[PDB]
């Protein structure tokens, strides 16, 4: 896959095609509701869990008391630069996971669509598919709908992908 | 024919950090940290008393300004900046840890106790408290002074029969002078012991001026014991004592003190910051470090910002 | 792959076969000992692996004390709370590393299954190969040893498969 | 020909978090929170005191009941709730601290010196301590009288020559009444001082009652000092002193207390905690958060399941 | 892939060859750049990045003090030993992620490869394609160059690879 | 044709930690621990003080062979192990809090004060303190004694009227005999009071000898006060008075105290660590655990190794 398409709106993934009918795009709505499941997950795990507490060390000082702060305060700056480190690394093994999530994701419907397919096209380096039947429509829908059945078309587009 | 497959893109994502690069564009991203508070303390669902110039220390001896926080409760005492107390001027030894007790508590509520204090004259008063335009006292102190210029030795065994603890305030006064000793006391020094069967407090009064605060060269200082259920508190003394009309109870609980200067609106919210409360739903804040009730974390970090979307372009 | 193998006791991963001789299966020793391998080496790096500790802080508390008790209290509890948030964190990305590890796994014994069998057979969306050789046990059992040699049936394996 | 390829799966499979899904079924998970005590403390590998009503300061002082803990050491003591004293009655200021240092020497060795107690009367006794049915005393203090109505000055210079640490244990007696301290010390005020060449305590006894605690209201206070090699103890007192006998030995350590009532059985285990030992193989425990020896961290997840199968069906 | 090139020092990822001009490699810089610059990210962000602190409280003692002292140096371990798990689990998950990112850019590799020649290769198991034009230099370095042509070959590849 | 992909490999690679496995072959590791110090401490960019047997409390008050360190600054104050007073001898409560404070401020900044030691006689000597082969004394010191055989009590009102904060230092002296106190103050018992408006100190001297240090049988206890802008320094003494002669400075800021018998070099390092600077690239370090500066973490794993390479063979 070289880019994205701007003008996919409705879904995260999807298809675009063009055949003898006209060229259009449509999302393919199991393959995004499953990423953004797994997104909401993650979010609904952290965003709106928080702890109680109610009384605790005094943070602020005005005056210099000795020993006995320089702990108190060297517990509470203990626990702010670690839990400061457990926020960056969680974010970024987060979006890491998103990222490769969500690419994952796309793979599986790249996939999808090969193994469907069988043999029925090629695997082209910018993410599109050579279908070797010359489909309007109807195959197009049949692959987003997971109903293509390679057994209809393997005859006439074998002989237009290896035949010549 | 031609099948294409692909990710949605947008004109404009958005920056995150992951672990192999810190600067990657996403489609959409929910920032993790709240900056910025509401700007108000919330009035609800936690239970708040404003402190209008009132040092929880002050409402709890009992200040001509503080009279409206007798037997007050409150999940949250809130001091103001400006508070300054307006009374007869006090030290408090370890006057932090009278106040975290105090706070935690959670309440004032205070009965008062027959206690015997014979053969003195009780009441006794300043210029430097007044109430109503005379001169008074903290409310919750019991100034004893001579009586018929005698001043015996007090003893006084009040028991814990209840089911709860009781904490008793009480203080030591320090007078100016030897002049004012004597005057107030009839004595020519004074000396408390407080005792309780598991501890005990003894107190030497220190006679000699400060400098003047309010115009007045003397202290008053305050010390607190608890009495457990089956124990008996003893006070013995033989002057410069400020004693006890009653007692506070402690109450194990969820109670604390914040020092803040923002005002109190009428809103709902859980989470209370010193710069008012804070929407509670990010898991982290930068906004301040001291914090009350169901808050996210404080970080360092200025942001975090969290995609919810997937690599852009 | 659609579902799991409720009567595959002898492995984790394995094999099932329809030829002329009849329907069976067998564990594949190598990938489920490579699975357990990963899997006992990560729960010996964490079961059995304690500190030990002799004096420490008070943690429990009967009476009130003040101050130094509060950041006594403070530090204890900040410390368990830390230490709430590691285990689990630990656990989730264990369990979720263990989940990817399994099924990386099978990845790997498929993709080393079409490899062996280097187009003599075609990939179905159940997890399955439809082999184009009409082999009766023996390349069964060729293909679990790694000896399959896919010189051996191109020339029939194709003609059954392009040529129809 | 057909070959497939695919996973074994289990007709019942338990349930585990991951990072994306809060529940995801799979064949077999290792349960990593010993939750379960044994319910008993084991008796190896770890040298363990049982401490039949023995607090470890009534066993420091030879207490009437806790005779049987002369010269013990232990890798732990352990207290039971059940622990009341029955001698005379004692205050230590800062008990926390003595309590610990003592537990972290992990022995009572005691060695007797050859004080010179002259001019006084040595083994007073009381009615509180009652051992072998006579009237007795802490068995590793000396509660010195006057003698001939004469309490003269003491001045005891015991120096440290050995290579170790000498803890002294002494304290201060607190009389009822002014009848008392005149009585027992022919002195109508006591002062006690020692010195090491590092540090200085003194204290000044506190004449008056305290509630009756055993029918007695005076109370015995528990100092400490500690003398390094090289230096000299010096103790001058004019009253009130409750001499040291000998000393007791500092070790560094591992030995520690835990408060249980857990009985000891015969069993070996190297984690204990206040609910008996628990096995030490998983790495967290949601048992108790105070332990002693290799045990697992506390939690507060009742559970964690570590998957060690895959995902099911 | 069944093992490394000793003699590769040019690049950490690449190719070697074998055709009737001669045997030969040469490393694949882009390939090797990503992988590069990953690495240097990581290391960047960890590296060379410290935190500064003065005043601290005391960790190292003489003599006994009683419960304050029992206090600070059980705050102290505790922030070690805290620390010391974070620096473990950090090192060893950017190390699974080292081993998982270079065998992912390898495989990328792999892929590239295979998606150009289209048709015209056949992947063996040893990691090597069987490319079944008889090309000799030029064809090799238009791959390494991302510029070979799968459709100038595919009419005398595919008849030496189906037909025979 | 055939076109071999694949990775390169090293006759001899390094061995890292995985998730999975704890012993993976690996072409180059960055190791990440910085085991090694240099073995002396860097002079830049940190301003050091070498501290040549002079503990922060000897140089703060004026040692005689401290001399050196009058009104000296520094990020970092190194202590060596060998150094010993060579003064008269001294005791400071809470030894620790004072050097903390001075340690933190960063500055032995000081300046002289217009005292009204009036009635009194000032500076005085004892054989302790040699500067210049006479006998002297600690130079931010004054000792006071009785002039003309009288003691008359002191009372002294020094505001701040600066706009920081002002640290005074000032002790009590403790003489071994009534002999003594009677021969330097002309008083039979002494006392002294200090306050400022927001607390008040007072020390009762103890008399009695401790044992012998550099054959002196006596002590003085060092005790400190800090005056807000705004407020006055009270000091009532009617005998052992050691007299501040002026303030120091107190400053926020950045710097500390390092124990170290490591030697100053001449270097550049941010990192520095009681065995010398450490070289600040590596994340973690385990060296030591006390540091100053932008210094890696410590941990306790001798080695890290973090992959830089990929699988090796
Ligand atoms: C798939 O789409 C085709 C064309 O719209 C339609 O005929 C077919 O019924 C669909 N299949 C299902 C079950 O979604
Ligand atoms: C961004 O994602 C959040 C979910 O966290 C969603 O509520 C919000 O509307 C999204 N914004 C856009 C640009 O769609
Ligand atoms: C605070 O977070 C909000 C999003 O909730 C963001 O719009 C705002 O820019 C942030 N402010 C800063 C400067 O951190
Ligand atoms: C607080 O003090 C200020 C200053 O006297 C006064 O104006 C204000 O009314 C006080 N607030 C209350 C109500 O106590
Ligand atoms: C206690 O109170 C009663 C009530 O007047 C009084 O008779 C008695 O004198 C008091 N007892 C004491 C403390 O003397
Ligand atoms: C002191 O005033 C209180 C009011 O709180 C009163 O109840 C008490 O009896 C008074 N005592 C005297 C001696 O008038
Ligand atoms: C006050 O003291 C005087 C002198 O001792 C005494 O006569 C009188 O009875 C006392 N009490 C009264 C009633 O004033
Ligand atoms: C110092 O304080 C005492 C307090 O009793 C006072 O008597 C004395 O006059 C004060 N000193 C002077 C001379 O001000
Ligand atoms: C000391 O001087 C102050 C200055 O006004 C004065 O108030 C005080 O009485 C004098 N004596 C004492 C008691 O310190
Ligand atoms: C919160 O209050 C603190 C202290 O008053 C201040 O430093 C900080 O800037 C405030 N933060 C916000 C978000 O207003
Ligand atoms: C593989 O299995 C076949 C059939 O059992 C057997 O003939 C062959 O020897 C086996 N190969 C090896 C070496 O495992
Ligand atoms: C579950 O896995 C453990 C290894 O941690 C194993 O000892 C146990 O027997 C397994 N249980 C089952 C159901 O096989
Ligand atoms: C405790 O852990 C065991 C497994 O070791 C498990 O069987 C038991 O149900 C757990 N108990 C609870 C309620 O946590
Ligand atoms: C502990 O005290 C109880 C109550 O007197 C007594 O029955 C028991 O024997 C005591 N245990 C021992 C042996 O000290
Ligand atoms: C010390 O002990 C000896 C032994 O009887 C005795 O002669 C001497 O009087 C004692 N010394 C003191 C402290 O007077
Ligand atoms: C006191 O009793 C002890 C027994 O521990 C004995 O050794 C000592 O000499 C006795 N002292 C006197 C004065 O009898
Ligand atoms: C006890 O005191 C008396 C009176 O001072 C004295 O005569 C006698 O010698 C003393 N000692 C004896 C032996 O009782
Ligand atoms: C208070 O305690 C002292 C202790 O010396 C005692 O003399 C006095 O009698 C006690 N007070 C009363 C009257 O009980
Ligand atoms: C005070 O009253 C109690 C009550 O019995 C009595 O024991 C004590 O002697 C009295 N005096 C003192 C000393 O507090
Ligand atoms: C362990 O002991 C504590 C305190 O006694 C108790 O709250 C907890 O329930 C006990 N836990 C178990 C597992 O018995
Ligand atoms: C690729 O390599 C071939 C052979 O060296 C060369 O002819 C061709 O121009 C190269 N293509 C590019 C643009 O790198
Ligand atoms: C190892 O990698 C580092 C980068 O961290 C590099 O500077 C060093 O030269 C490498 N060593 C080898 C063997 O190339
Ligand atoms: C310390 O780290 C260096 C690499 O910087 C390494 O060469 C040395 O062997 C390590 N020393 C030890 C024993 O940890
Ligand atoms: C430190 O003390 C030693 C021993 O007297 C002396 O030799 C050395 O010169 C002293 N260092 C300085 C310069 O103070
Ligand atoms: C203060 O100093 C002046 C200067 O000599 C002197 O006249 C006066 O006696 C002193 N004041 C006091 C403290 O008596
Ligand atoms: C004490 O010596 C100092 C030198 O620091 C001098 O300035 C001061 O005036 C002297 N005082 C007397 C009484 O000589
Ligand atoms: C010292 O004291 C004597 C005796 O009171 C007195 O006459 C003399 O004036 C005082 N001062 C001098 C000047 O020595
Ligand atoms: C104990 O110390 C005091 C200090 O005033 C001293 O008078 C007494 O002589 C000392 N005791 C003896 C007899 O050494
Ligand atoms: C006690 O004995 C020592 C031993 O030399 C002596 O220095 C001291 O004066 C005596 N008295 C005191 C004051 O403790
Ligand atoms: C650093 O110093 C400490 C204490 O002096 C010592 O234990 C440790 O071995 C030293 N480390 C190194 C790397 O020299």
């Amino acid at each position: 896959i070289e880019n994205g398409w701007e003008g996919m709106v409705d879904g995260w993934y999807g298809f675009r095609h063009q055949n003898s009918e006209g060229r259009g795009q449509a999302a393919d709505l199991k393959s995004t509701q499953a990423a953004i499941d797994q997104i909401n997950g993650k979010l609904n795990r952290l965003i709106g869990k928080t702890n109680e507490k109610f009384h605790q060390i005094e943070k602020e000082f005005s005056e210099v008391e000795g020993r006995v702060q320089d702990l108190e305060k060297y517990v509470e700056d203990t626990k702010i630069d670690l839990w400061s480190y457990n926020a960056e690394l969680l974010v970024a093994l987060e979006n890491q996971h998103t990222i490769d999530l969500t690419d994952s994701e796309m793979n599986k419907l790249f996939e999808k669509t090969k193994k469907q397919l069988r043999e029925n096209a090629e695997d082209m380096g910018n993410g599109c598919f050579k279908i070797y039947h010359k489909c309007d429509n109807a195959c197009i829908e049949s692959i987003r709908n997971e109903t293509y059945d390679h057994n209809v078309y393997r005859d006439e587009a074998l002989n237009n992908r290896f035949q010549i | 024919a031609t099948l294409c497959l692909g990710h949605h893109a947008v004109p404009n994502g958005t920056i995150v950090k992951t672990i192999t690069n810190d600067r990657i564009e996403v489609t959409n991203a929910t920032e993790l940290v709240q900056n910025s508070s509401i700007g108000e303390i919330c009035d609800s669902p936690h239970q708040i008393l404003d402190g209008e110039n009132c040092t929880l220390i002050d409402a709890l001896l009992g200040d001509p300004q503080c009279d409206g926080f007798q037997n007050k409760k409150w999940d949250l005492f809130v001091e103001r900046s400006k508070a300054y107390s307006n009374c007869y001027p006090y030290d408090v030894p370890d006057y932090a840890s009278l106040r975290s007790l105090v706070a935690s508590s959670g309440t004032l509520e205070f009965k008062n106790e027959s206690f015997n204090w014979t053969g003195v004259t009780q009441n006794g008063t300043s210029s430097a408290c007044i109430r109503g335009s005379s001169s008074s006292f903290f409310s919750r102190l019991n100034w004893l002074t001579h009586l018929n210029y005698t001043y015996p030795a007090l003893n006084v065994t009040m028991p814990n029969k209840e089911q709860f603890d009781k904490l008793y305030i009480w203080g030591v006064h320090h007078p100016g002078t030897d002049k004012d000793q004597i005057f107030l006391y009839a004595q020519s020094s004074g000396r408390i012991t407080v005792s309780t069967k598991r501890s005990q407090q003894a107190v030497i009064p220190n006679i000699g001026s400060r400098p003047r605060i309010r115009d007045i060269p003397s202290r008053i200082s305050i010390y607190w014991t608890i009495v457990k259920p089956g124990d008996i508190l003893l006070i013995n003394s033989t002057g410069n004592l400020i004693a006890p009309r009653g007692y506070f109870k402690i109450r194990s609980g969820k109670s604390s003190i914040m020092r803040s200067d923002a005002p109190i609106g009428k809103c709902k919210s859980e989470c209370i910051t010193p710069n008012g409360s804070i929407p509670n739903d990010k898991p982290f804040q930068n906004v301040n470090r001291i914090t009350y009730g169901a808050c996210p974390r404080y970080v360092k970090h200025s942001t975090l910002k969290l995609a919810t979307g997937m690599r852009n372009v």
